[PDB]
């Protein structure tokens, strides 16, 4: 006769979800001078994070069923919102502008400013972008702004960052993150190499279109995730395992004018710029990007067949998603992105003010103008391909960049409660 | 799972050696590390081995007072430490792990790359 | 412990048979364990508990024997075997191994 | 056959071993703005989760003990394998799962049948 | 209001201490107990007084100050070596 | 030219009212109850207070 007994402490466990909590480097607790995600109501990381490896541990992994992008997708965008309640409306300063080419990507626009210092009422000028602003119709010498008839822009309060910190995810107690720790996994499907992760390591907020960069090379191959390169109606996440780096920047050192429009109210907008005009561009090496397409393709062949032409230009949507894009210095890139794809390297941008958290409801942020000149870098790990074989760069949203990161990770809940048979009878 | 052993050395008769061996890919202190050695010309000969996370040991009855191993689990890391060296410790000393299955010892299915020490 | 090997020149050709004694005075019952080694390298395991294949090793690998005689044999014998062999004995310690005995090019 | 082992990996994850040798490392299981919130529900559920164990430890009078047995016998309807098919050939992770429709029910059994009955026949005899 | 967090939070801290001693002795088996007895032998490393000089001519204030540095190799001993150990025992003796 | 101000509702009340700060269960005050302490250093004459 076998009894029943009660064992505490089992190492078992189920599939739950739970909220993550962030945790921070060491600098970021003093960033929340300007940085909105490198905030300062963020515990710190543990300096010495474990890792158990499991000897006989198998579990089916699935990246697009992975709800910490949900968390991530929800945290970022109302961050983002919460440090622009304060910042300043520009609501009034769409009525009017009178623009000629600047001395015709940027205008160089007079304007009527109602009245402002209590009972007097100024003009200005400032310099805008085609990008932001609109004509008239039946006039051709006056503009708008392209979102008034929607919604309210602010201008992002100057004391801003967005400085993409990697900070790190760490589950609550009662909770484990299980790692899938082979190499060669692809995005679904069980993994025997797993272990077991407390917090996740840092993972940056990088917002961009068209360019998976600065972090997570593949295993020395060109590694590609699909949810299944078959259907049209699903897309290819491509990991390359060198980087290629790219040298942009915007050779115009601008200044910016403070423009009061009422006493306590007042915005920045673009000032002169010192020197000549210089075009936005970036700087691709040729040889790097080419030699690791055609090792793409190499990867890419063995789903799509060996003769297969892939990897045209860039095709679909508006400018924004056409044109690829990044803040670089904070500044709003958007680059053609053609040339990398002529053939199935520096790249002319074009800049613009209006911004969206990945995309947003009506409303938008404007950036404040940049004094100086924008120069910056980056190593570009990774693409996002459309289906027509024809490929073209592009498509998904913020949850399609940090799904390329989170695939690694599950999380699970700790049931340690638990009984088992014995030949042991309780004692009275 | 990996094992990494430190470099190779030149001893004087009289001297002494100590060989390091990290723990890579696997926990330090979850399995048990053997020593053994293979002179020129010889088989495998067995000198201890050490627990990681207890730091208990056992050696060969050839080097009681000679052969000594320890460990420093904060760097993932286990010691050989060989005294009074002589001539016949020319060779490769290893590192080793083992099954454990149930405590004892089954056979050595991880191993070192070897260092060597020459006397 | 206290173990007799086959002699060491075990010539065999590939696809061939040719297998390795390790018969010792003290028994082991099953406690022993079947090594293969190539020069310049760490000896690496085979057999564990004098017959369990480790995964990994090729299926032509195999043992029998038990109580103090074991007896490796490679059923098909291929150019990367060309090694030398061993046993360790564990039924007490020094866990020493054989002198160790090596297969030759027939 | 030389005793060597005794050795720690944390975590220890009940497919690594059987139910037997997993029931050895019971103690290292045991010991195993919007940003408010988030710091507080966190906080919530580790209390919630350590209080529903020990509820139903306090309830069958198992509090403070890793293994502890109760007054009821085991049905073979829920399980009919043997001590051996269950504890030495098997691991926990795949077991317990076999028998989670009966989860509810054993532990009533061990509440009703064990401690009610048990305090109130012990009671009766400690007036005397 | 404001006020709403800090009575939330004086009382969540509460609850956090009360559960971290309590966890401690659970896993201890001290539960329950103002004083209770471990397995675990004293190691003159931690300490070299006797219990006379502990006990009678020191208060706690001034004495644990001088093992602080020992209470997680204590604690973790207290545990494993007696508890973990303890009830293997018995749980095999009491099949029989 | 700052700042927007704004006219406090008429219902409104400063009146300096004494109110009392209190410690949570696990904490608590210690008070120096010596007359002659200055800001800083050791002191005596302690006594333990809830709030
Ligand atoms: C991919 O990774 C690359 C780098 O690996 C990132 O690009 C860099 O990002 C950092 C952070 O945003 C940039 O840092 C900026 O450097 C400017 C110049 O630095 C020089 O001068 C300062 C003067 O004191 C020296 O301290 C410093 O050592 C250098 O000599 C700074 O001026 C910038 O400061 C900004 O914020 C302060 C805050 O108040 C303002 O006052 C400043 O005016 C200014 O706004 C800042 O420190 C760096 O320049 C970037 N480029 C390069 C080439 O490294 C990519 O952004 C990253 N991409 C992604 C998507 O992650
Ligand atoms: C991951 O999951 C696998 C699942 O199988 C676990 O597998 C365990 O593997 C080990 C060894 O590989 C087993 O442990 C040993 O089993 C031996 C049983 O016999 C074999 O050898 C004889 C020799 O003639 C054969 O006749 C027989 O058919 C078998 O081939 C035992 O002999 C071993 O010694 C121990 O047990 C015996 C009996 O209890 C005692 O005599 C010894 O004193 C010693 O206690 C040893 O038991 C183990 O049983 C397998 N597990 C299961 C559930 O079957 C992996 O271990 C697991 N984890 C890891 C880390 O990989
Ligand atoms: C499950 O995942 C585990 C985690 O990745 C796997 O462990 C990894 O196994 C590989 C096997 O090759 C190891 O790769 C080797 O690493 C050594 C390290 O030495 C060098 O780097 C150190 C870093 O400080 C430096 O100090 C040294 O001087 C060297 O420069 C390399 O030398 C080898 O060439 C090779 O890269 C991984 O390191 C190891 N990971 C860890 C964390 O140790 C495990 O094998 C996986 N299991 C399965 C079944 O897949
Ligand atoms: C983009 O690619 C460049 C080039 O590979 C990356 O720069 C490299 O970053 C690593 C970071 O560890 C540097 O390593 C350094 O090693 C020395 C060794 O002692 C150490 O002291 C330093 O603290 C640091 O670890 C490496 O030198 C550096 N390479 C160059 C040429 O500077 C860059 O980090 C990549 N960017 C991203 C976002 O991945
Ligand atoms: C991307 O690559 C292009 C070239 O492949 C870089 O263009 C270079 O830009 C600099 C500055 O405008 C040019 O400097 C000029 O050199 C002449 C030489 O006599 C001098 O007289 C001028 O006063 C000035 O110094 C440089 O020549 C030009 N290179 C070429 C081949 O035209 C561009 O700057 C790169 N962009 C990035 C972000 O690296
Ligand atoms: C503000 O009103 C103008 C028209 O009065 C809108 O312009 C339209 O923009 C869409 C965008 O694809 C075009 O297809 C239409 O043809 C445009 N209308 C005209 C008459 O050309 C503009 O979109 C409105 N602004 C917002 C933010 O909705
Ligand atoms: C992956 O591709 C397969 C290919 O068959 C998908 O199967 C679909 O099955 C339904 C069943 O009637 C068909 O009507 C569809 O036309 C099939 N799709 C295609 C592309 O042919 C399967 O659903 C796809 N899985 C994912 C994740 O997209
Ligand atoms: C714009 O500038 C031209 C320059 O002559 C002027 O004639 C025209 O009236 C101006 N329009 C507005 C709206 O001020
Ligand atoms: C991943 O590979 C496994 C291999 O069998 C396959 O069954 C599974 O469908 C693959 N999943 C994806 C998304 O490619
Ligand atoms: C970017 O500038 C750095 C400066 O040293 C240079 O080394 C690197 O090659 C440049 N990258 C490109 C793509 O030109």
């Amino acid at each position: 006769q076998l009894w029943v007994t009660v064992y505490y402490g089992v190492p078992v466990w189920k599939e739950a979800t739970t909220t993550l909590f962030c945790a921070s480097d060491a600098r970021a607790y003093d960033t929340e001078v300007r940085n909105v995600w490198a905030t300062h109501a963020c515990v710190p990381t543990d300096p010495n994070p474990q890792e158990v490896v499991l000897e006989n541990v198998t579990e089916n992994f699935n990246m697009w069923k992975n709800n910490m992008v949900e968390q991530m997708h929800e945290d970022i965008i109302s961050l983002w919102d919460q440090s622009l309640k304060p910042c300043v409306k520009l609501t009034p300063l769409c009525v009017t502008l009178n623009c000629t080419d600047l001395r015709g990507e940027i205008k160089n626009c007079s304007f009527n400013i109602t009245t402002s210092m209590r009972d007097k009422v100024q003009k200005e000028y400032a310099l805008f972008y085609k990008l932001d602003v609109v004509p008239i119709k039946n006039d051709n010498t006056s503009y708008r702004l392209i979102s008034c008839n929607t919604s309210v822009i602010t201008q992002a309060c100057p004391k801003v960052s967005f400085e993409p910190i990697p900070i790190h995810y760490c589950a609550p107690a009662g909770f484990a993150i299980l790692k899938c720790n082979d190499k060669k996994f692809n995005g679904t499907g069980p993994c025997t190499n797993v272990s077991t992760v407390q917090c996740t390591h840092g993972i940056r907020p990088v917002v961009s279109t068209q360019l998976l960069l600065n972090g997570s090379l593949a295993e020395e191959e060109v590694v590609i995730r699909s949810a299944n390169f078959t259907d049209n109606a699903k897309i290819i996440i491509v990991q390359l395992n060198k980087s290629v780096e790219i040298n942009c920047t915007r050779p115009n050192n601008n200044t910016r004018k403070s423009i009061h429009i009422g006493p306590g109210r007042w915005f920045y907008t673009t000032g002169e710029i010192i020197g000549d005009i210089r075009q936005a561009h970036c700087n691709i090496s040729g040889t790097k990007w080419n030699d690791t397409l055609k090792q793409i393709v190499v990867k890419l062949k063995e789903q799509f067949g060996n003769k297969t032409i892939v990897f045209n230009h860039s095709s679909g949507g508006d400018p924004e998603i056409v044109m690829h894009s990044f803040n670089c210095g904070g500044e709003f890139f958007y680059c053609n992105s053609t040339q990398l794809f002529n053939s199935t390297i520096v790249l002319p941008c074009r800049i613009k003010q209006i911004v969206n958290m990945w995309q947003e409801v009506g409303k938008a942020m404007y950036a404040p103008p940049i004094k100086g000149q924008i120069r910056c870098s980056s190593n570009i790990t990774g693409l996002i391909l459309i289906r027509d074989e024809i490929f073209r760069p592009g498509g998904g949203d913020m949850r399609d960049n940090w799904r390329s990161e989170l695939y690694k990770y599950k999380v699970v809940k700790i049931e340690p409660l638990g009984i088992a048979p014995t030949k042991c009878k309780r004692r009275v | 799972e990996v094992l990494v052993q430190s470099g190779a050395e030149v001893k004087k008769p009289g001297a002494s050696v100590k060989v390091s061996c990290r723990a890579f890919g696997y926990t330090f202190t979850g399995n048990a590390l053997h020593w053994v050695r293979q002179a020129p010309g010889q088989g495998l000969e067995w000198l201890g081995w050490i627990n990681p996370h207890s730091g208990d040991t056992t050696t060969s009855q050839k080097f009681q007072g000679r052969v000594y191993m320890t460990r420093d689990k904060s760097i993932n890391t286990a010691f050989l430490d060989v005294t009074r060296l002589t001539s016949d410790d020319t060779g490769i000393y290893y590192c080793a792990r083992d099954k454990y299955y149930g405590n004892e010892a089954v056979g050595m299915d991880v191993w070192g790359q070897g260092t060597s020490v020459t006397v | 412990i206290q173990l007799t090997q086959s002699p060491s020149f075990l010539s065999a050709s590939v696809g061939d048979k040719v297998t390795i004694t390790c018969r010792a005075s003290q028994g082991v019952r099953n406690e022993l364990a079947w090594y293969q080694q190539k020069p310049g390298k760490a000896p690496n395991l085979l057999i564990y508990y004098a017959s369990t294949l480790q995964s990994g090793v090729p299926s032509r690998f195999s043992a029998t024997g038990s109580g103090t005689h074991f007896t490796l044999t490679v059923s098909s014998l291929q150019p990367e075997d060309f090694a030398t062999y061993f046993c360790q004995h564990m039924s007490s310690y020094p866990l020493t191994f054989g002198g160790g005995t090596k297969v030759e090019i027939k | 056959a030389v005793g060597i082992g005794a050795v720690f990996l944390g975590f220890l994850g009940a497919a690594g071993s059987t139910m037997g040798a997993a029931s050895m490392t019971l103690t290292v299981q045991a010991r195993q703005t919007v940003w408010g919130i988030k710091q507080l529900q966190a906080r919530v559920l580790a209390v919630e989760r350590y209080l529903k164990d020990q509820q139903l430890l306090g309830i069958w009078g198992c509090s403070g003990k890793l293994i502890c047995c109760t007054a009821v016998p085991w049905n073979t309807s829920w399980s009919n394998k043997s001590y051996n098919q269950i504890w030495n050939n098997m691991t926990w992770m795949e077991w317990e799962r076999e028998i989670d429709n009966y989860t509810s029910l054993i532990y009533t059994l061990i509440e009703d049948s064990q401690n009610q009955q048990e305090k109130n026949e012990q009671e009766l005899l400690e007036l005397d």
